[PDB]
């Protein structure tokens, strides 16, 4: 997993364009991750999942109307 | 008895005296394999209380008054006995048939009303 | 009892926390009633549940009648159980084994044939009709000989 | 009047029992004394646990010595409920469930139900559809050759065979992988042809290995066709006659090993099978070297085919051009109101299938497997249930194997073509 | 239970939500399942509701233009997006501001705009 | 009348002079269409429906045709399949490439008769491109696509014809027609939503629903809509927990395939002041209990107290079905209470209308009546906001007859005009005794319609002898065998259930009792006067409300989407509710709380199961055992005894009739909680049109948009 993706493509014949000369790798993407991605498995890199919405029924906050 | 060990070919009871027969020797066959039963299959309970089992069972149908009903309940009785008689059956199997070993108890259902209202439909 | 719930009834393995009290389950003594709830296999919680028998409306957002030809039976969703937020993912479980299941019935007699054999409660909700009304293009455009009451615009 | 009638048992119905003729004399053919002693048999569990020739497998034998008396298999272990899961997706949704029966066979899988169901959408596919998967049914059947074969071959002891022949299936497996985009699994063949066109290198790449593939089946011969261990273990093995084949469900292999001449390809013609030439191998005794021999056969009659459907490929499109069936390209789905429309319902809805049934087989690697489908209409289908040859096979151990060795067992198991995703499915 | 501003920030580009129903990474990423856990190290891509309105406007003289994302078979159904309203008009696929240069003056009037104008 | 004609070689007979497409419905025969709607007026515009006619050179529009005594229908031929493959061809060729991003994508009509009667391909490939519309802001409900539009015209003849609201219409010419308000304003009708049903396309569709739900993943409920006193037939759409969207179906006894935007749009309330949990107030502050502990609480404040008769006090709200009134009063009668009480002004007390004849207090002529009425007094009530689908049911029968309408009460802006009698009792005497009692002694099929908020009137008990007494005088007009000309509308769900098992205060003297245990049923709309500040007030609800915060003892339970309850409407129409999503929290089942309260009460109710309390409504009233049919009440002529006789005397202080509803939006604890509502209420106030107004989205002086709904 340590390839680089476009290089990845390359190695495994995917294409035969190296990335040296492959153009797709050219365009300007800011929000690209800047250093390599590896895999974070068995280390505390570990993906964790979660929920990504909120709860579907809210409760009444109890409000004590006063005497 | 010819294609393997407990095999019993489907037929159907010719009267209700046919059937009664087949329910009683089926019935007979059962209590009498608890002993085997309980150490082939290493039950945590004594005979006594998987003969009680096996009546209970044979008392849910009392009530049956249709032959074609007795026929299809005769053959699963045979069915049941032959994979358990042969060790096709596990122990995972036959406790499962024991109500008791269910780790929220046998009385799953709740006893009356207000129990079941107060925990929330049992 | 009078419809009163045998809190004694026998349980079987799918008998869960969610499964609620029957009233009246199969014995096989009915009259002139196939007992096929009492064969199935099926769980007691079959019987102690009501299904409902219904042709399907029409959608209000389209004009075709295709669903609505024939007859449904369908499990009522219980009090609890039927959903809830699984805390990891937020997806939606079920102790409902019921929820993703219906019946097609030719006729309504069928599906109460069927509900019957199999020991459901069962409701019956019958299909409202249209009420015809004759149309007529040239109601558009009527002589009004009093005050015109509306202006229409084609 | 059923089933009141059976309320009380009124006219018990009639068995097979209450129809057996005596024989006709005339032409039939057929003290502590220590005869009278009886013989305790012993009852062995092969399997799954214990290992076993292949796959999820609880063979139950009773023995009386080293002779099998009574063959008991169970089986289940992969019973996954297909059939029913297929009621609760539409036609494209149930077409991956037929990569996973017979899982070294996955296009032919999907071919039979792809057929089945263009019988009943009541469609003729394009002709190179049609070239393309019957190319790739007779790749498939060489990939299955080499799966069952070789690995028949190494649980008697020939490990060699197995390790050459894989090399092939690796090969062969590329052309599944460019095609769709899995090794195994494609989901390649669909009801109106398949999924998307081949890519415009590999007809050459197919054809390179062809020139080839001889020199591989014909080093595998080396290894087993005359050797006398590999005689030895397959001649005179589970020997069934011509007549019994036919009543115990055997088709393909099972059944052509004992002389009857029957192909499915050649009796009811699909795809392009009646466009291409080919033998078909047929054995004379009955028993697992005829069996080998019609297998090995079969490994030159299926690349026969291929070099023809190499020269035959025609030009057009390869999925029926009905975007009320078919997914339009995606070029169109982008570019016109219609297209676009057609692609959204046939990927939620789902194509509408005329109702009515069908029972559709074609000669799988295997044998005959069969699909039945039954079409109430709508967009998902009532009914399907599917013939395995596997099934059927499997369900005539007992007959085979009963009187003889415990030591001929793994020939027979491997004799039939058995992979228990067909088997439970 | 997350300090670190991977923990708090819905994205690196992004400190707020963009949906109602979004739940906030710092009550999602809170919890026992993220407590000995590299923070840093997980998934957070940028924003894009930041990034599409970055892209300027699109000025045209035609009441109608045409959008299909720019790849031509790689972007998006073609959809024709009507311009004559005095705001940016912005495709439903790709979010492309677009605007009429009889609006220029009024758009450039706009104490501030959804998009850069320039 | 009907002709006998012959469409695809099979016979059918249908009234003269109804429309081609309503024989070929009749005969099986199925015909696409965009422009027909059984409910509007045939437009005869979108030629989908054309089919072969015998002797007819032209391919004929099958819904404006008039079926002839012999004419020879041709559905199927090659002419038929032609013409919708072109009129398909025609309709896609400037139709917006957006079902991905579209709402209406699987239930659409456009793809569904695309796929059946169109080609697979489209020919539309011109370099000039389609045309694109402007979008328009018609109001905070309703988000507007234009370019979808395939200009049925079905929202503007619904908006015109149906709703009585003209602005909707459309400009321009040609290809560049476009539905809308030429200026941008807010569509003031209670009945706008349904223009997002009968809309084909998705060019018209909810702003709340907005991208949320795909069709195929919501479980349909066939249910009762409970926000009014119509009993509305609505289909809940769900998905797993969550509510999404509410529909009409059709019941043209009742609604006829309509409902109003509170019904429709209230459901975003189901799921935001929620009482999931019981509460005990302790310190001055609500606490969490267990259903144990909130119980004993009850059980122990009663014995300290010792209620005597009539101490224990039970108010009933808006959105009760039956089955929690009946446990209530078994429960109450057992505890020697018969202060049965209900949410209204007057309600505590004894009502001016009876509860011994079923016709004293129902809808008499049946909402279908409407159908058949000559003339109409509308006494007390602005049936627009009391009952908006009825009072369009008016304006239909209005438009297409001799139909007079008069009023006595408050004035209000009606969608079909009506003389204004007056506001108070002696304008209603007047009018029975002038003109319109003429107009209303002289028709067949009369109708005097007294309002719910008459019976809240200090001059109640005057109205109804002063009402009823004309019905006695003039019979064989008001009261045949065909008809029955005196009418009670309800407002509320729960008010003629409720009458039904007689919960009401039966006397003055148990009015009077000042009571120390007073249990809120649902109560939210209850007088600051019926429950005395130093009594134990207990609230058994589903919403955090006015009810809530003033109780001691707030007990969770059920709304209507969550149960199977049974409810009355205002023509005695018994109805059941059937749950679509489970009870959240630990809220309970409305009956089985009070079944709970009186074992520890040491009253227990006989009944555990909800079919043995059913067997007890049969007992109290056998019409309640027989659902979505109307017993009819044998002794009409018996409702005198209660109005007349026993309101001959009664002191009159001739105050005007009132205006039960203040804001249509804000009506019951559900509403009050919707976000939508109150974005419907503050554009009201502030006419903003615009469809973003509280709602995300770009607005010229919100560029950055927003995330919040309702805010
Ligand atoms: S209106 Fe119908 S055809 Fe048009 S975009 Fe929406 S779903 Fe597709
Ligand atoms: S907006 Fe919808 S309902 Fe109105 S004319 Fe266009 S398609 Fe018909
Ligand atoms: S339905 Fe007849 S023309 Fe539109
Ligand atoms: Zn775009």
């Amino acid at each position: 997993a340590h390839i680089e993706p476009m290089w990845h493509a390359w190695i495994s014949y995917q294409v035969d364009t190296p990335p040296t000369r492959e153009p797709l790798t050219q365009i300007e993407r800011p929000w690209a991750p800047k250093e390599h991605v590896p895999n974070r498995s068995f280390t505390r890199g570990a993906y964790k999942p979660y929920n990504t919405t909120q709860p579907k029924i809210q409760s009444w906050e109890p409000k004590a109307a006063p005497r | 008895v010819q294609p393997t060990k407990f095999a019993v070919t489907v037929r159907q009871s010719r009267n209700w005296a046919d059937a009664k027969q087949r329910v009683i020797a089926a019935y007979r066959a059962w209590i009498r394999a608890a002993p085997e039963i309980q150490t082939m299959y290493s039950i945590p309970f004594p005979v006594s209380h998987i003969r009680t089992r096996i009546r209970q069972e044979f008392e849910r149908h009392r009530y049956v008054n249709k032959l074609n009903v007795v026929d299809v309940l005769l053959q699963q009785s045979n069915a049941d006995f032959q994979e358990t008689m042969n060790f096709w059956r596990q122990q995972s199997h036959v406790m499962a048939f024991f109500k008791e070993e269910h780790f929220r108890g046998e009385k799953r259902l709740p006893s009356n009303f207000i129990t079941g209202f107060l925990e929330g439909r049992n | 009892p009078r419809n009163a719930p045998d809190y004694n009834v026998p349980i079987d393995i799918a008998t869960s926390t969610f499964t609620p009290v029957p009233k009246n389950v199969q014995d096989g003594s009915e009259e002139n009633v196939v007992p096929a709830g009492l064969i199935s296999g099926a769980p007691m919680e079959l019987q102690a549940r009501t299904v409902r028998i219904y042709k399907p409306a029409k959608p209000a957002t389209q004009s075709g009648e295709k669903n609505t030809q024939l007859w449904r039976m369908d499990w009522d969703v219980l009090g609890k159980g039927h959903r809830w937020e699984n805390p990891l993912m937020g997806w939606q479980s079920s102790a409902d084994f019921m929820q993703g299941t219906h019946l097609t019935f030719k006729t309504k007699e069928d599906a109460i044939a069927f509900a019957e054999k199999q020991g459901y409660e069962y409701f019956v909700q019958e299909p409202n009709e249209r009420h015809f009304r004759p149309k007529a293009y040239a109601n558009n455009f009527l002589y009004s000989p009093g005050k015109l009451k509306h202006i229409r615009t084609k | 009047a059923e089933p009141q009638d059976g309320f009380q048992g009124t006219r018990l119905i009639p068995t097979g029992a209450d129809f057996q003729s005596p024989p006709d004399p005339f032409i039939d053919e057929g003290e502590d004394s220590v005869e009278g002693r009886k013989v305790r048999h012993y009852t062995v569990n092969f399997g799954p646990q214990h290992p076993a020739a292949h796959g999820v497998l609880r063979l139950i034998l009773e023995l009386n010595g080293e002779e099998i008396v009574r063959a008991d298999p169970h089986v289940g272990l992969l019973h996954r409920g297909t059939e029913k899961l297929c009621e609760y997706k539409t036609y494209m949704q149930a077409l991956p469930y037929f990569d996973r029966l017979d899982y070294v066979s996955m296009m032919t899988n999907e071919q039979v139900f792809s057929l089945a169901v263009e019988k009943l959408l009541n469609i003729e596919i394009p002709p190179r559809a049609k070239f393309i998967r019957t190319m790739f049914g007779e790749i498939t059947r060489i990939l299955n050759h080499l799966m069952s074969v070789l690995s028949h071959a190494m649980d008697v002891g020939a490990l060699t065979p197995f390790l050459w022949g894989f090399e092939e299936r690796e090969k062969l497996m590329e052309f599944y992988e460019r095609v769709s985009g899995a090794r195994l699994h494609a989901a390649y063949v669909r009801p109106g042809g398949v999924h998307q066109d081949i890519p415009v290198g590999l007809l050459d790449d197919i054809y390179q290995w062809a020139t080839q593939f001889g020199d591989r089946i014909d080093e595998t011969e080396e290894m087993l066709t005359d050797n006398r261990i590999w005689i030895n273990r397959l001649k005179g093995v589970g020997v069934v006659s011509a007549a019994d084949a036919l009543n115990l469900s055997f088709t393909g292999v099972m059944l052509r090993g004992s002389g009857v001449p029957w192909d499915v390809r050649k009796s009811s013609p699909y795809d392009a099978y009646d466009q291409v030439e080919f033998d078909v191998p047929v054995g004379i005794n009955g028993d697992c070297y005829d069996r080998y021999l019609c297998r090995m056969e079969e490994f030159r009659q299926s690349l026969r085919i291929i070099h023809q459907c190499l020269n035959k490929m025609p030009a057009g499109p390869v999925r029926y051009e009905d975007y009320k069936i078919t997914p339009p390209p995606r070029a169109a789905m982008k570019e016109n109101m219609e297209a676009l429309i057609h692609h959204f319902l046939l990927f939620t809805k789902g194509y509408a299938v005329p109702p009515g049934d069908t029972y559709t087989a074609i000669e799988a690697p295997k044998g005959e497997m069969g699909v039945y489908v039954v079409s109430d209409g709508s967009e998902r289908p009532y009914r399907v249930h599917i013939r395995a040859p596997g099934f059927a096979h499997l369900s005539g151990f007992d007959h085979i194997t009963r009187g003889h060795l415990l030591a001929d067992a793994v020939a027979v198991i491997g004799t039939m073509d058995l992979v228990f995703g067909e088997v439970d499915r | 239970t997350g300090r670190p501003a991977s923990a708090v920030m819905q994205a690196p580009n992004r400190a707020e939500v963009w949906s109602r129903s979004q739940r906030p990474r710092s009550e999602a990423m809170a919890g026992p399942r993220f407590e000995q856990t590299d923070f840093d190290a997980q998934p957070r891509p940028w924003a894009a509701i930041e990034l599409i309105h970055k892209q300027p406007v699109r000025w045209t003289h035609d009441r109608i233009v045409a959008c299909d994302g720019g790849g031509g078979p790689h972007g998006h159904p073609k959809i024709y997006i009507n311009t004559d309203k005095p705001e940016i008009a912005t495709c439903n696929y790709c979010g492309l501001p677009f605007a009429n240069e009889h609006h220029r003056k009024y758009l450039e009037s706009l104490p501030q705009t959804s998009y850069p104008l320039n | 009348a009907e002709v006998e004609l012959t469409i695809d070689g099979k016979k059918v007979s249908i009234e003269a002079g109804s429309a081609l497409i309503q024989a070929c419905e009749k005969a099986g025969v199925v015909v696409p269409r965009y422009c027909y709607h059984e409910k509007l007026a045939i437009a005869g515009n979108c030629r989908m429906c054309l089919v072969e006619v015998e002797r007819s050179p032209k391919p004929v529009a099958s819904c404006a045709w008039p079926v002839q005594a012999g004419m020879v229908v041709k559905t199927n031929s090659p002419l038929t399949h032609k013409a919708r493959e072109g009129v398909m061809e025609f309709l896609l060729a400037n139709h917006p490439l957006d079902c991905p991003i579209c709402d209406q994508g699987g239930e659409c009509d456009l793809q569904d008769q695309s796929m059946r009667y169109g080609a697979d391909r489209g020919r539309f490939h011109e370099i000039g491109g389609k045309r694109a519309v402007e979008d328009k802001n018609i109001g905070p409900l309703i988000k507007t696509s234009m370019n979808r539009c395939i200009h049925c015209t079905r929202c503007v003849r619904f908006m015109n014809d149906i709703a009585g609201a003209p602005e909707l219409g459309s400009t321009g010419r040609g290809n560049d027609l476009q539905i809308g308000t030429y200026l941008e304003k807010n569509l003031d009708s209670e009945l706008s939503g349904n223009v997002i049903d009968l809309c084909p396309v998705g060019a018209l569709t909810s702003k709340p629903y907005a991208f949320r739900a795909r069709p195929w993943e919501l479980k349909r409920t066939e249910s009762i809509d409970v926000l009014d006193g119509l009993g509305s037939n609505i289909r809940v759409d769900s998905r797993g927990l969550e509510v999404m969207r509410i529909l009409p179906r059709l019941n043209d006894d009742v609604n006829e395939e309509w409902i109003n935007d509170k019904t429709r749009f209230a459901c975003d309330g189901l799921k935001t002041q929620r009482l999931t949990m019981p509460l005990v107030r302790r310190d001055g502050k609500f606490e969490p209990a267990t259903w144990e502990q909130a119980l004993t609480e009850i059980a122990h404040a009663y014995q300290t107290l010792a209620p005597k008769e009539n101490e224990f006090k039970v108010i009933a709200g808006q959105l009760v079905e039956v089955e929690s009134l009946v446990a209530m009063k078994d429960l109450a009668n057992r505890l020697g209470s018969e202060n049965l009480a209900l949410d209204f002004p007057g309600g505590s007390q004894p009502l001016a209308h009876g509860v011994d004849i079923r016709s004293n207090y129902l809808f008499n002529s049946k909402i279908w009546g409407i159908e058949e009425a000559d003339a109409i007094l509308l006494v007390g009530t602005n049936p627009r906001h009391e009952a908006a689908v009825l009072n369009a049911r008016i304006r239909k029968q209005w438009l297409r007859s001799d139909l007079e309408i008069a009023a006595v009460g408050q004035p209000w802006e009606s969608t079909f005009d009506y003389e204004h009698l007056g506001t108070d009792l002696a304008a209603l005497k007047n009018a029975l005794s002038g003109p319109f009692g003429e107009k209303l002694k002289k028709a067949k099929r009369p109708m005097i319609i007294v309002g719910s908020g008459v019976t809240e009137h200090p001059d109640a008990k005057a109205f109804y002898e002063t009402v009823w007494s004309f019905v006695e005088k003039n019979a064989s007009n008001f009261l045949t065998e065909e008809w029955c000309g005196y009418n009670v509308l309800q407002r509320a769900a729960s008010r003629a259930g409720a009458f039904e098992v007689g919960f009401v205060v039966p006397s003055p003297e148990v009015a009077a009792t000042k009571p120390k245990f007073v249990w809120l049923l649902g109560a939210d709309e209850f007088d600051p006067a019926d429950v005395p500040k130093d009594a134990f007030i207990v609230y058994q609800g589903h919403h955090g409300d006015r009810g809530a915060e003033i109780a001691d003892i707030v007990l969770p339970g059920a709304a209507y989407t969550e149960k199977a309850g049974t409810y009355v409407n205002t023509e005695g129409r018994v109805q059941m509710t059937r749950a679509a999503t489970g009870l959240p929290g630990a809220a309970r089942t409305d009956w089985k709380i009070i079944r709970a309260v009186s074992e520890f009460l040491g009253v227990p109710l006989p009944y555990d199961d909800v079919a043995q309390l059913r067997d007890r409504m049969a007992e109290i009233s056998p019409a309640l055992a027989a659902y979505d049919v109307v017993e009819p009440v044998a002794l009409r002529h018996l409702s005198k005894v209660q109005l007349v006789d026993q309101n001959k005397g009664a002191k009159v202080t001739g105050e005007p009739l009132k205006k039960v509803v203040e804001n249509f939006y804000f009506t019951d604890v559900i509403s009050r909680s919707s976000p939508t509502m109150a974005r419907c209420s503050a554009a009201k106030e502030t006419g903003d049109p615009r469809t973003n107004f509280m709602a995300p989205g770009m607005e010229e002086d919100r560029p950055m948009g927003q995330i919040a709904y309702g805010a």
